[PDB]
RNA sequence: GUAAGUUUAGAUUAUAGCCAAAAGAGGGAGCUCUUCUGGAACGGAAAAAACCUUUAAUAGUGAAUAAUUAACAACA
């Protein structure tokens, strides 16, 4: 028990001290989840309207749904930046 | 200098390797209990 | 105030650690203040002393025009005495000097970790 | 680690599911922590502009 | 003869102006102007608030794992642990296992560092505790 | 790489290795009745799992599952040494 | 009941939860004997992609493979140049770390870079605020930068 | 402790403040006067020209601080 903290469910945290003792020294192996305490996967096999459903679906506010006029649209950058 | 253009940089950092030890989700650091029960079940 | 605050006792000694004898003879004083909003007696003495700047460390003689000039701006400013631990810095250490947030001078800088 | 890109941000960016329950219980203090939930501050990467709330249920 | 050319360099910068202000070198200019200023004062603004969101993203990583900021904070401080804001949270973000091991640090001194303030230092130093 | 039937591949080299099957499991579970559920399958070889996937259906999780299993397979890691271009030699 | 003996009420108890450390002696014992443990896996090597923490100007950098970093300012240092970066405070592997008290030894961990390209910085617009501004009460900035490459990172079983 | 000063010659500019806070005087509330001191944030007191913290201004995805609405029924 010298882990301050619980090491069940992120990994096992195990701090020591170099010899020299200007350095600290953490191993930290990661823990898998144990066959008995996890579940098998199932094995069993109109415009208005329109945006209520959209809005109950997602959680949204029906709003945003609304469409906007051209002025914005236009103005939308059409090349989003992306690296890599 | 270089042929790259002269703009505001966004970000001074670029790396094509993030994570290492894996990106952090909400079941991370979640407990699991014996059989996986999810909460509520009688059983 | 007492003028017995600027004549010490043997308690406040132990208290701040200074001797009643061997006075200490510079001081360490730095501005903690704006003067800014300040009378101008204020302003011309903290010119005088050249703490222009907040948090600037300037070192003074512990003498009583320099005491008598300090005691008027003392509200606005920290004093410590300093302290010399290795003596005075010679000229071929004079490169080597380093003064401490403790008030003491070394004349010795050897960039290792005290730890 | 090493999964695809597509599912590790459909995990991390996923909301939760909380169930509260008030019997005996001060709502004021409930509130600030289902204010914490509900708003997503529980989540580490939290962001003003990510709608990364969570589900709340009080009972 | 570079009067057309002067009301070019407002209006350049007033292209992207809504209504008659981006077609009124008038009010074109006291736009152009009030834009620059703006931008001027946000860059010591903007600092600040880069340092709060990354103090407000630490606070809930310590908090997944049970650990108030300010508690995590004053143990790093002493173990003379100088890591930056910033990078405490990228270390949370892709470092969890690291930050875990962090977060099992800064516990493991606290409790030594309540113990040492209770001690009251007659005690001997902690093994985490010892500089 | 494109890799198609993941779930096979993965199962060709174990049996080539003369490893059992991996059980698939449920190992997390959230909003499964809503319209956004997120399922964690992972694929547990002689009652240990080798790799976890997650996925908006059990399928999807699966697959996922696999397609991180045949990455550690061929030694694909996330945290794999990276490849070094400073050699001289 | 013995004497100044209180019974335990939500008053008599403290909110907090008293801990007790292992003995110094055994706790020693595990604290070597982790890094033994250690020190074999940095000798056998069972790492892969690492990270570093940098502290570079008054930033810190946390660094790794094939990583690009910019420095707002000129560095002298022609370009295609390694460079050795000597203030590091934290390593990482995927199952271990190390940290610095505060630094790590410049024997355990040797870093290098290279120069990419000096170039300055996009023009920054500054215009103080005044009644009767004036257009012409405008500066740019365009503050000198540098661009680094990071190349490798060399570790050694020092313990 | 510090670096200006005296004299000679030429020459203008300026010759109307504002508010706070002190010290007086008429007065007995509060008013009415006179005198001394201080001020013109990019922070704070809510919005606050005049109060508090604040030596200038340069880029930076650094760091330590200042001031900073908040306080914890009565019986002998």
């Amino acid at each position: 028990t010298y882990s301050s903290l619980p090491d069940d469910y992120n990994c096992q945290v195990d701090l020591a001290l170099t010899a020299d003792g200007r350095t600290i020294v953490c191993y930290h192996p990661s823990v898998d989840i144990p066959y008995e305490h996890t579940k098998p996967i199932p094995q069993p096999d109109e415009q208005g309207p329109m945006i209520e459903q959209l809005s109950k679906v997602f959680y949204t506010t029906k709003h945003r749904w609304y469409p906007h006029g051209q002025y914005h649209n236009r103005r939308k950058k059409l090349n989003p930046p992306r690296d890599r | 200098q270089s042929g790259l253009d002269v703009i505001r940089i966004r970000k001074p950092f670029h790396t094509d390797n993030p994570s290492i030890q894996g990106q952090w989700h909400p079941f991370t650091n979640k407990r699991t209990a014996l059989h996986g029960l999810r909460p509520r079940e009688l059983r | 105030i007492p003028d017995k605050v600027f004549q010490p006792k043997p308690e406040d000694h132990e208290k701040y650690g200074g001797d009643p004898q061997n006075p200490h003879k510079l001081h360490i004083v730095t501005r903690i203040r704006s003067t800014k909003r300040r009378p101008y007696w204020e302003k011309d003495t903290i010119k005088m002393l050249g703490l222009q700047k907040a948090h600037s460390p300037q070192i003074h003689k512990n003498i009583p025009s320099v005491n008598a000039k300090l005691k008027v701006v003392k509200h606005l400013i920290r004093i410590q005495p300093l302290k010399l631990p290795q003596g005075l810095p010679t000229e071929e250490t004079m490169s080597s000097t380093c003064l401490k947030s403790t008030g003491e001078l070394v004349v010795q800088w050897h960039l290792k970790p005290v730890e | 680690s090493s999964f695809s890109r597509a599912p590790q941000q459909w995990a991390t960016f996923a909301r939760m599911w909380y169930l509260l329950d008030g019997k005996m219980q001060p709502p004021g203090k409930l509130a600030v922590i289902a204010s914490n939930k509900l708003q997503g501050l529980n989540k580490p990467v939290y962001h003003q502009l990510s709608d990364c709330g969570d589900h709340v249920v009080i009972i | 003869t570079d009067r057309y050319w002067r009301v070019q360099e407002v209006l350049k910068h007033a292209q992207h102006f809504r209504g008659r202000k981006n077609r009124c070198y008038r009010l074109a200019v006291r736009a152009v102007t009030r834009a620059f200023v703006k931008c001027t004062k946000a860059r010591r603004l903007k600092k600040r608030n880069l340092r709060t969101l990354w103090i407000n993203r630490i606070t809930a990583a310590s908090q997944e794992h049970g650990l108030k900021y300010p508690a995590f904070i004053v143990n790093l401080i002493k173990c003379q642990v100088e890591l930056n804001r910033k990078v405490l949270v990228d270390l949370a973000i892709y470092e969890p296992k690291t930050f875990k091991s962090l977060a099992a640090l800064a516990k493991r001194r606290q409790q030594e560092g309540f113990a040492a303030a209770l001690g009251d230092g007659k005690e001997p130093e902690g093994i985490f505790s010892r500089v | 790489w494109t890799v198609v039937n993941p779930m096979g591949l993965l199962v060709e080299e174990l049996k080539k290795r003369n490893i059992s099957a991996p059980e698939s499991r449920l190992t997390r579970q959230s909003g499964s009745t809503t319209a956004l559920p997120l399922y964690f399958v992972g694929l547990y070889c002689d009652r240990k799992l080798i790799a976890e996937g997650p996925g908006e259906t059990v399928l999807v999780a699966e697959e996922e599952a696999a397609r991180v299993a045949l990455r550690k397979l061929y030694g694909f890691t996330e945290n794999r040494r990276p490849w070094d271009y400073s050699k001289p030699k | 009941y013995p004497q100044g003996y209180v019974p335990k009420t939500s008053l008599s108890s403290p909110p907090w939860q008293e801990v007790v450390l292992p003995d110094p002696v055994e706790e020693t014992r595990h604290h070597a004997e982790v890094v033994k443990r250690v020190n074999e896996l940095i000798a056998t090597g069972q790492y892969g992609r690492l990270f570093a923490v940098v502290h570079f100007a008054s930033h810190q950098w946390k660094v790794t493979a094939e990583d690009l970093i910019l420095i707002e300012n000129e560095l002298d240092i022609k370009c295609g140049e390694r460079i050795r970066l000597e203030k590091v405070l934290l390593v990482g592997a995927d199952n271990f770390t190390l940290l610095g008290k505060p630094l790590l030894r410049k024997e355990l961990v040797r870093v290098e870079a290279t120069v990419i390209e000096k170039t300055e910085s996009w023009p920054k617009i500054n215009m103080k605020f005044r009644k009767r501004k004036n257009f012409r009460k405008k500066k740019i900035i365009v503050n000198p930068q540098t661009i680094l490459r990071i190349n490798t990172i060399e570790i050694a079983p020092r313990l």
